[PDB]
């Protein structure tokens, strides 16, 4: 019975629990490997002790952040758990299959694992860039480890993909269109469709460097007329939507929050925050080469890719500004999850404007390879992505575990990963306009104090993690359970109690 | 008609990758090299192509080259 | 549409016979979703509902939100009160503050 | 509630010992913080 | 339940699947590594039991049992047709690495397209004759096709043989060229390209001509109505997708590139 | 009492705080502009107008800076 | 060949509450343990290998 | 080089780098408009007790969205293609100095009239000389004339380096098989430093890059001698 | 049927609140502490 | 021939459902209903297997947002919002 | 009951759709009985039962301002300090020395090459540095 | 949102051990791997 | 229909097969060997192979197929 309902599951439910859980430790493995980073950084000189040690502690911190934590927790585990509840679906429509995109997790993680404890470990980059990732550069197997994960990760995301899209569009009750389900419903989706057309060309791309590496190919070795500058089309063709599949789950369950919040009954402007959501799908798929400013190609090509890469700051702000409009003469409820949602605003907007920066293929020349790029991406992601994770994951949890956590206990875990995460990352833009290089284990004597000020920091945040730990623990050892639910007229998921029964809508739920 | 600084710019490669503007002007010395030595005519007038291959050419490329011309593998038509 | 005609179709809707109390509740819960402390006409004509349906307290919470929809702006409740203090008294109906639930 | 009763001895103290730990931190145990010279260091002769 | 849908038993294969495939990525890491296929073949056999018991129980699901209504029918069609497209991606990948590579020869290659050293095969020869095999095969598979929908169990079961037959044929003459081809894998940015495209292609033949087989048994069996047919659908669209992306090797690999 | 204003009171506060926003923005523009961006432009010309660069070398040379010129 | 479906039909619909992988007969399980034995012996194995490459 | 406590760019040495920071100052005015009133709006919001939480229509407020926002993405865009074009330029340079990235190491390649070639090192901190920058000095500096148009020619021998010098504006990848060109151009004499900026593996951190910049005539002397 | 209501629909046990803090102290401390442990192993080996 | 039919071999729920459209039924929900006028009089009919159904009501066509709220056994109910009615009848 | 109307205090539903006492007890039940005559006869305290009766909390007890912020904002600050602990710790048990290019000797002559090689003379250092007074601006 | 009355009360000795048990058992294995770090160092 | 399929496999699909089998079978010959040149860019060896002696590609055939020091 256990194995049977853990092991063997078929359920939408309990497979999204096993990906929160997975998605939580995961979190706990990314975080020590940001931590031994700014250790190493932390004053000036060498701790870890070699560089290539700390070049597979920034690659494994990647990988984890984003495949492990990131997308197993927003799509596998909201996705699974709310997605069939908000359209009123019995499951989804391959119960089965949407088991072993789950499962395929933990190999892919083992796989992860094993790369950085045999030989040297694979010190690349999580971008694993062809010539150093060769065999030459990097012989022996850490880095065939490590490709075997990518395409374990890949084959589980293009088989989430394929179920929550097939569900998305044929499950809904006969009188609901497109245009009648759930902002989160439709940010789910439009991360599918990039999954599914994304992820099939990193795959053909990785499988390219492991015949390179292994059977004599020379796709990018240069002495056999290949190039290596192939690789990085094909990597950051997949590269840059997956920034968006790891965003676009967060502005669904920012829209969810904000109206809730606010004591609204819908978003503001629904259309175009659909349209918006559909035009930065689009859009992500034609200005993958701001990630090549340097490599040396035509003044024509970076002027196209410096202008359809601002294009995408439109799309973005018709959601931003419709956030604020949802706010907007709400009776305001300033709970964990509201709070959560407005730093995501706030701080999810300067990490785009700093994108806005880099996308000028002229700055992007001084700026490309610095902590100013690194400070672009973890405003977008340590403060963006996690806030709206950390936001769903305290308004959902009632849902989820049938009890309510300690809302003051919340706040203070709120407050204080604020302060940790800017004072990791805001200092970072001064390192990166003063010329301070990306995967450097250590640095120029002038860069002390930003970097010592980044890792104290880091040191913030990792309290933060561990009061939400205690946070989860105390919720499950009081046992305090929820008695209403306000605004279940426009949040069906609640409309079952918490937690919903195993078996939810069996009688289905609308008049056309 | 030399006095020669360096290599001009050369409208053909016009952009950053200048691997074939180095390539080229290999070739080139070579194949008019060739085509001069037919028509017994100096091949002291090659040398605005040694001089733009020379200026350009990674030394490791043209030694590379060199041995290879040696040993009979070039890949390139001279 | 105009002002006089949004006042009237609710002094109108307010001041139908036979109310049932769910669209008392639908009424009032309506009318404070919009960007108006309804005018006093409004609400003494939802106050003589809330007689004709018996509701005592209804009477009191209306005259709760009307100073709650308000807001920073301290004149406009107590011009209303006073605008329906002939209704008030007649009803019996004692305000927010005399109750002490102010 | 138990804020009503014990928040300000709460803002008051915590916020003392935030103060306290890290101005012990960043002044008591060496941590090389490398400031500006100007200003400060008195240029000398390198060769 | 008063809706369509179907609730799936509780199953051991997608675990037995994802453990496959870690035995299989550790199995050839191990192969390329520490010179042992032991860890490899297990993986592959785990594979092909999780499978055969995974599409077994689909058919127990739905020709036995009945839960495939229409609307479980419908999104099994959306779920075929996105997994198509994701393998169509896959394949762009190649052909990017192809057009990358060839329309602009590096120096090491001396330049030009084909690579110094290398002498193509015919387009005209045998890669011809195998491009009309499998055209011929599309024509076929719409004869079974629609003999099936018109009921006929004689016909239908005629000319899906001689689909797989073609397929087969397909299948050797490639295996035939590979074995004659004077060119290598390990010759240069050429041979790279020409045989994992190529190869990923005759490994998509070869999972087709099964998918194709496993439709004849069925019907050998009776599994197919004149109008419920999922399985035979879908094996003529996959069929249908070998197909196209065959074209598109042949007109660039061989033809453009020789 | 007199009968105040009771309609579109939150549209009436945005409106107003609207002109207050773009002000406290662009509060940065005329300003900004004029301590870090007019301070650079200022500094390069100043810098630039009679700077002689072989005198600037000699200088540096005479500290013993360089490797090819001492 | 003559259509037995509606036998097979009798037999999976049969009311014994056993699940679909399992409800063909004793050969399923004999099928599924065999797949089981194999599945985690070789994750044992692979974990060996973890071991021996690592160190 | 960076200084203790830098807040922005480093001084700019090239006309190019200036240019760029104009450019950036104003593409900082644009970030600090939007995200300052992204800040207040929030806050503006927030701070009252008056309330409309029926539909609000999305009639004209989206004309606005589409139409203003392009218009400022424009603001931005022109200055930084303008640069862009200038960067790319015909320079007519008036020396070639190829670099050639290497495990660890910069190599530097002057062969217009003779072979003037020599490899590049960072001076290891204890054998730092009293006063040296740590992480950033090397043994042989790459000596160029100053106010002359050079081409800077880049690739690597092995894995992929970048060739970087913040004071003047450049990033080269160093990638191999590829001849990556790049046109430098100091304003003024001196000592420029740089990193290797493109990961290569277990000594990226230390492979620095020093530019010598002094007038015409000791770059001639320095040739020279240095053959 | 499977169990229903808080407490019931998880892999883990929530019936002793000190059980349940042992387990999710390991849960959690172990991914924690496994990527240093990583880094011992490979300082230890070279 | 020798090919069967949907009606000598479809079996389980795909015949159920199959069998019912015959007869113009809908048991399994495969259709969206009609809306009768809403009024108190002909309130439109929920059909439940049993003490309680979901309903979703589209105020007015083009309404993004769905009105969610349990229909129970008894008297009839207005949606919270246009205030249609609605009330439940068995399967 | 998740299925049942509920009882909700919300400023924007001042009316709720059941009433927050359901089970009304005799004393109660007359009270909701005294309600059907003129209002004026109902005393100021039955006029409160009546209105308890029905609602839970009034509009001002339902919006009051607590104290708290001041318990998160003190919490927070003592977990901050808190962090500074383990920063000590780090500083003391896992750092070493830091490099020699620190020490005063070091940071003073390298100061006066980087003055000496001009770094950023236009605004960022040298320019800071009176070369005509010998000393800092 | 509102939430019952807790089956059992936390005391300040019960939220004591609780929260000195998720500081110390992360801190302990970091601990001891980042102090030793110079003995792994030797060979 | 399935008469008009019936017919596009028999009498024109088919007959196209026909056409090419006989084509490429009788068209072919084994084909003659090019002199060995050792070209750096092919034959190349950077890691070997997991079977037999690592120097041999996985269809290796002698008659056309010389290893990096020429045919065997
Ligand atoms: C989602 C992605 C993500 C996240 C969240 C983070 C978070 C952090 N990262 Fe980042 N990082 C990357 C992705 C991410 N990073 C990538 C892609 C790179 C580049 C790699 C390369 O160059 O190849 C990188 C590189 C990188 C570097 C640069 C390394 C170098 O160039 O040498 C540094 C340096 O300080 C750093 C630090 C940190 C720190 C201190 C945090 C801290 O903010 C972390 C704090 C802890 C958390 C925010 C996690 C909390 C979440 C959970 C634990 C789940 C909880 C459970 C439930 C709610 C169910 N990261
Ligand atoms: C969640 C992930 C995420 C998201 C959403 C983004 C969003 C954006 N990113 Fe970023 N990015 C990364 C993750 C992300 N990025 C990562 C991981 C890297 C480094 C990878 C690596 O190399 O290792 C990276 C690096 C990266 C580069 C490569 C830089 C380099 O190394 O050379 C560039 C190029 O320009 C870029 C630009 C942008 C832009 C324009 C957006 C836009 O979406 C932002 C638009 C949003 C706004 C602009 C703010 C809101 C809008 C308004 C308030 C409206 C008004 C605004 C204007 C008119 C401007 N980012
Ligand atoms: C005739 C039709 C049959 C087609 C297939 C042919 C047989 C073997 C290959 C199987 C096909 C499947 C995938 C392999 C693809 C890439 C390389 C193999 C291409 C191939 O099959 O071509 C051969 C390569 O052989 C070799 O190395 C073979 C070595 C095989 C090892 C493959 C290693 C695994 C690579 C894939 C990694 C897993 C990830 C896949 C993508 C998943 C994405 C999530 C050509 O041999 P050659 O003699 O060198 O040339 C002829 C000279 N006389
Ligand atoms: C060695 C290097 C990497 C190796 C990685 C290998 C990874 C896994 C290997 C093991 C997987 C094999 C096991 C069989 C999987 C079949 C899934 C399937 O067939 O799923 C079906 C749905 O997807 C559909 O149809 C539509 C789609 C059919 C999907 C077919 C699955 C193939 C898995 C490989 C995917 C690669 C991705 C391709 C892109 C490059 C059925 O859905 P269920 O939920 O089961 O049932 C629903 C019931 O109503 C049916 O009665
Ligand atoms: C032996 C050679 C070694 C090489 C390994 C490859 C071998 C294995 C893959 C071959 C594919 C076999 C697939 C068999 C599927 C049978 C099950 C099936 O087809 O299931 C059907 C449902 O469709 C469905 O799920 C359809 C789902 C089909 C999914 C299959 C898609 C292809 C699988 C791809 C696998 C790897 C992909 C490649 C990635 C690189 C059954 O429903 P119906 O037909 O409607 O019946 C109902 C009526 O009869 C009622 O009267
Ligand atoms: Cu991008
Ligand atoms: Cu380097
Ligand atoms: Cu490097
Ligand atoms: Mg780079
Ligand atoms: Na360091
Ligand atoms: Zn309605």
């Amino acid at each position: 019975m256990f194995i049977n309902r853990w092991l063997f599951s078929t359920n939408h439910k309990d497979i999204g629990t096993l990906y929160l859980l997975f998605g939580a430790w995961a979190g706990m493995v990314g975080t020590a490997l940001s931590l031994l980073i700014r250790a190493e950084l932390g004053q000036p000189g060498t701790l870890l002790g070699d560089d290539q040690i700390y070049n597979v502690v920034v690659t494994a911190h990647a990988f984890v952040m984003i495949f492990f934590m990131v997308m197993p927790i927003m799509i596998g585990g909201f996705g699974n758990w709310l997605v069939p509840l908000m359209i009123g679906a019995p499951d989804m429509a391959f119960p089965r299959m949407n088991n072993m995109s789950f499962w395929l997790l933990p190999p892919s993680f083992l796989l992860l694992l094993a790369s950085s404890m045999v030989e040297a470990g694979a010190g690349t980059g999580w971008t694993v860039y062809p010539p150093l990732a060769g065999n030459l550069a990097h012989a022996g197997a850490s880095v065939d480890l490590t490709i075997f994960s990518l395409h374990l990760a890949g084959v589980s995301s293009i088989l989430g993909a394929i179920n929550f899209i097939t569900t998305i569009i044929n499950m809904k009750p006969p009188a609901m269109s497109q245009y009648q389900t759930p902002l989160f419903v439709w940010s789910v989706m439009i991360t599918a469709v990039l999954l599914l057309l994304s992820l099939p060309v990193l795959a053909a791309g990785i499988t390219m460097l492991l015949t390179d590496r292994n059977l004599n190919t020379t796709f990018f070795d240069p002495a056999g007329g290949g190039d290596p500058i192939l690789y990085q089309h094909l990597f950051w063709f997949f590269g840059h939507p997956e920034v968006y599949i790891l965003i676009l789950p967060g502005f669904g369950m920012i829209s969810h929050i904000v109206t809730y919040y606010s004591g609204k009954k819908e978003p503001f402007g629904y259309m175009g925050m659909v349209w918006a959501m559909m035009s930065i799908g689009f859009l992500g798929f034609i200005v993958w080469a701001h990630h090549m400013f340097t490599v040396g190609m035509d003044v024509d090509t970076r002027a196209y890719f410096t202008s359809a890469t601002m294009i995408i700051a439109i799309p973005t702000g018709v959601k931003v500004f419709s956030w604020l409009a949802t706010l907007h003469g709400g009776n305001i409820k300033w709970s964990p999850a509201m709070m959560w949602a407005l730093g995501f605003i706030f701080l999810f907007t300067v990490g785009g404007l700093t994108g806005i920066v880099l996308a000028n293929s002229s700055l992007d020349i001084v700026l490309h390879d610095t902590y100013y790029v690194v400070a672009h991406f973890h405003y977008v992601l340590s403060m963006g992505a996690v806030f709206a994770i950390m936001g769903g994951f305290v308004h959902w949890f009632p849902l989820f575990s049938g009890y309510t956590l300690n809302d003051t206990w919340a706040k203070i875990h709120f407050a204080i990963m604020f302060v940790g995460v800017n004072m990791t990352f805001f200092p970072q833009h001064f390192l990166g306009l003063s010329g301070m290089p990306r995967r450097y284990s250590d640095y120029p004597d002038a860069y002390t104090m930003w970097n010592t000020i980044s890792s104290m920091g880091s040191f913030i945040s990792l309290t933060a993690v561990m009061l939400m730990v205690f946070i989860i623990w105390e919720a499950f050892a009081s046992k305090r359970e929820v008695l209403t639910v306000d605004l279940t007229t426009t949040n069906l998921e609640w409309l079952n109690g918490c937690p919903p029964p195993y078996h939810t809508f069996e009688e289905p739920t609308v008049n056309l | 008609i030399k006095n020669y600084q360096t290599a001009p710019f050369d409208s053909r490669f016009p952009n950053q990758n200048q691997t074939r503007n180095c390539w080229q002007n290999y070739l080139d010395f070579h194949r008019c090299e060739k085509a001069m030595t037919a028509k017994g005519g100096d091949v002291s007038v090659c040398e605005w192509y040694r001089r733009v291959y020379k200026s350009l050419c990674p030394i490791s490329w043209v030694s590379t080259w060199d041995d290879r011309r040696a040993e009979g593998t070039f890949p390139g038509k001279i | 549409e105009t002002d006089e005609e949004f006042d009237a179709r609710w002094v109108t809707y307010f001041n139908k016979p036979d109310i049932d109390a769910w669209e008392l509740r639908k009424g009032m819960n309506t009318l404070v979703g919009y960007d108006l402390v309804p005018e006093p006409k409004i609400i003494d004509a939802a106050l003589r509902a809330c007689r004709r349906l018996n509701d005592f307290a209804s009477a009191v919470r209306i005259l709760e939100v009307v100073k709650d929809k308000a807001g920073p702006h301290k004149e406009i409740y107590p011009y209303v009160i006073q605008e329906l203090r002939p209704t008030l008294n007649e009803l019996g109906i004692s305000t927010p503050e005399e109750l002490g639930l102010d | 509630d138990f804020h009503d009763k014990y928040g300000n001895a709460v803002l008051a103290s915590g916020a003392t010992f935030c103060v306290a730990v890290w101005v012990y931190m960043a002044t008591q145990i060496g941590i090389e913080w490398n400031p500006s010279p100007v200003g400060r260091v008195t240029p000398k002769e390198w060769r | 339940q008063t809706h369509a849908y179907h609730m799936v038993n509780p199953s051991p294969w997608p675990l037995t699947g994802a453990l496959s495939a870690l035995l299989m990525t550790s199995g050839l890491t191990m192969w390329f590594h520490f010179n042992s296929m032991t860890l490899l073949m297990i993986g592959l056999t785990t594979n092909m039991l999780t499978m055969y018991q995974w599409w077994r129980d689909v058919i127990r699901e739905s020709t036995f049992q009945g839960h495939h209504t229409p609307a479980v029918q419908k999104g099994l069609r959306y779920g075929m047709i996105l997994f198509i497209i994701s393998e169509v991606l896959f394949f762009t990948g190649f052909f990017w690495a192809f057009y990358h590579s060839s329309l602009a020869p590096t120096p090491e290659l001396g330049g030009c397209w084909p690579p110094t050293g290398i002498h193509p095969l015919n387009p005209l020869e045998v890669p011809l004759l195998n491009t009309s095999v499998l055209l011929a095969s599309g024509v076929s598979i719409t004869w079974a096709h629609h003999s099936l929908m018109e009921g006929d169990r004689k016909h239908m079961l005629q000319a899906l043989f001689i689909t797989i037959t073609l397929g087969v044929y397909f299948t050797l003459l490639q295996a035939s060229e590979y074995y004659e081809a004077p060119f290598t894998i390990s010759d240069g940015v050429y041979g790279s390209t020409f045989f994992v495209a190529t190869g990923f292609h005759g490994l998509h033949v070869i999972i087709g001509s099964t998918f194709l087989i496993v439709c004849f048994f069925r019907q050998l069996k009776f599994h197919f109505t004149s109008n419920h047919h999922f399985g035979f659908e879908a094996a003529a669209w996959y069929w249908h997708f070998v197909d196209v992306v065959w074209l598109f090797l042949y007109v660039s690999i061989y033809w453009w590139g020789s | 009492l007199a009968k105040p204003q009771m309609r579109g009171l939150l549209a009436r506060r945005l409106r107003f705080h609207i002109v207050g926003a773009f002000m406290v923005s662009l509060g940065f523009a005329t300003f900004y502009k004029f301590a870090v961006a007019e301070k650079r432009k200022k500094a390069y010309a100043d810098f630039y107008r009679n700077y002689d660069s072989m005198k600037d070398f000699e200088e540096m040379r005479k500290a013993g800076i360089f490797q090819s010129a001492k | 060949f003559e259509n037995r479906v509606a036998e097979k039909q009798k037999l999976f619909q049969e009311d014994n509450g056993l699940p679909v992988h399992l409800k063909g007969g004793a050969t399923d399980n004999i099928l599924y343990r065999v797949t089981m034995t194999l599945c985690l012996g070789g994750t044992l194995y692979s974990l060996y290998c973890l071991g021996w490459a690592s160190f | 080089m960076a200084y203790p406590m830098q807040l922005g760019f480093q001084d700019a040495t090239s006309p190019i780098m200036e240019e760029l920071l104009h450019f950036h100052d104003h593409t900082l005015m644009i970030v600090f408009l939007i995200s300052s009133l992204v800040l207040y709006i929030i806050s503006l919001m927030l701070t009252t007790k008056l309330t409309h939480t029926s539909t609000m229509d999305a009639q004209e407020v989206e004309t606005i969205w589409t139409i203003l926002p392009a218009i400022i993405l424009i603001l931005i865009a022109l200055p930084s293609l303008r640069i862009l074009y200038m960067m790319d330029e015909i320079n007519n340079p008036s020396l070639t100095v190829k670099t050639m990235g290497h495990q660890w190491y910069w190599s530097y390649e002057y062969t217009d009239y003779e072979d003037l070639s020599f490899d590049s090192y960072m001076i290891p901190t204890s054998e730092l000389k009293p006063g040296e920058l740590r992480l950033l000095e090397v043994d042989n500096r790459v000596v160029l004339p100053m106010e002359m148009t050079i081409r800077m020619l880049v690739s690597s021998e092995d894995v992929l380096h970048s060739w970087a010098v913040p004071s003047l504006g450049l990033k080269t990848d160093a990638i191999p098989g590829r001849l990556n060109q790049t046109t430098l151009m100091s304003s003024r004499p001196g000592l420029y430093y740089g990193q290797c900026s493109e990961i290569c593996g277990s000594n990226h951190s230390f492979m620095p890059i020093v530019l010598e910049l002094v007038p015409l005539k000791y770059f001639e002397k320095w040739s020279a001698s240095m053959l | 049927h499977y169990e229903e209501g808080p407490g019931k629909n998880i892999p883990f046990s929530v019936e002793n609140k000190w059980r349940l803090l042992a387990m999710m102290t390991l849960f959690f401390g172990s991914g924690f502490a496994a990527p240093f442990f990583i880094v011992r192993h490979q300082l230890l080996k070279k | 021939g020798g090919v069967p039919t949907d009606e000598e071999q479809a079996t389980g729920l795909e015949r159920e459902v199959m069998l019912a459209a015959r007869k113009g039924q809908d048991p399994y929900n495969i259709l969206a209903p009609k809306a009768t006028s809403g009024t108190k009089e002909d309130p439109n009919l929920v059909p439940s297997i049993t003490n309680k159904r979901i309903v979703g009501c589209i105020c007015e066509e083009d309404n993004s947002t769905v009105i969610w709220f349990w229909l129970h056994k008894g008297e009839a109910q207005r949606c919270p919002s246009c205030g249609t009615h609605y009330k439940l009848v068995p399967h | 009951d998740y299925a049942l109307p509920s009882y909700v205090d919300r400023r924007d539903y001042p009316l709720p759709d059941v009433a927050h006492v359901k089970n009304l007890s005799a004393s109660q039940k007359a009270l909701k009985e005294k309600e059907k005559a003129s209002w004026s006869s109902l005393s100021i305290d039955e006029k409160v039962e009546l209105y308890r009766l029905k609602f839970k909390e009034s509009f001002a007890e339902m919006n009051r301002s607590t104290n708290e912020w001041k318990t998160v904002v003190g919490a927070a600050m003592f977990f901050i300090g808190f962090t500074a602990l383990l920063l000590i710790w780090e500083k003391h048990y896992v750092y070493g020395p830091i490099p020699h290019t620190f020490e005063e000797e070091w940071v003073a002559k390298q100061t006066k090459r980087m003055l000496d090689m001009k770094v950023a003379p236009i605004q960022g250092f040298s320019a800071k540095w009176d070369y005509d007074k010998n000393e800092w601006k | 949102i509102h939430s019952l009355p807790p089956e059992g009360k936390l005391g300040i000795m019960e939220l004591a051990v609780g929260l000195t048990s998720c500081f110390v058992t992360f801190l302990l294995p970091a601990g001891w791997i980042l102090s030793h770090l110079e003995t792994y160092r030797r060979p | 229909g399935a008469r008009t399929w019936r017919f596009l496999t028999f009498g024109l699909a088919l007959p196209s097969v026909a056409l090419c089998t006989l084509n490429s079978w009788l068209h072919s010959g084994h084909r003659e060997r090019p002199a060995f040149i050792p070209y750096h860019h092919l034959r190349i060896r950077t890691k070997p192979f997991s079977w037999g002696d690592g120097n041999h590609t996985f269809f290796h055939n002698p008659r056309v197929n010389p290893l990096p020091t020429g045919y065997e």
